[PDB]
């Protein structure tokens, strides 16, 4: 999928 | 040493079928910060699993970009290890990066999928970081 931050 | 530019690390989360809250890997050095394997559920439904940089330090001004490659051994045959590559500017307002999706729950505890064992499943990463700003001066 797409990434990004835990947040 | 601590100073090196690259690593290989890893972090088997126990008891992985009843992981509830967000798990956090113990430290390791590159570039001389302190990186971790974060691990956590998301919607049962997938696999939360993301890299994070100098979060415990209090300071605003260190930053520094990075490539890995985050995997999900696969015990049975390494060649089945799912894995995912990223490349991120990491600094306190962003010092994890990863996917909230990057596998299927039910995939990864699928006891016939050889991810899974003892309800422990192992967390790799490849980090490597290029030399970082606004830490040593």
């Amino acid at each position: 999928s797409q990434p990004s931050t835990s947040s | 040493t601590s100073w090196r530019s690259e690593a290989t690390f890893q972090f088997t989360v126990e008891r992985f079928s009843r992981l509830s809250e967000s798990v956090l890997s113990p430290p390791c050095f590159v570039r001389n910060l302190p990186w971790k394997i974060m691990v956590m559920p998301r919607f049962q439904k997938s696999v939360g699993f993301f890299l994070q940089c100098n979060a415990e330090s209090d300071s605003t001004s260190w930053s520094c970009h990075a490539q890995a490659v985050l995997k999900i051994i696969n015990y049975r045959d390494d060649e089945k290890s799912f894995s995912r590559r990223i490349s991120h500017l990491f600094f306190h307002k962003e010092n994890d990066w990863g996917f909230s999706n990057f596998m299927a729950w039910s995939e990864v505890t699928d006891p016939e999928k050889g991810f899974i064992d003892d309800d422990k499943v192992t967390f790799e990463v490849f980090v490597q970081a290029d030399a970082p700003h606004g830490v040593a001066w």
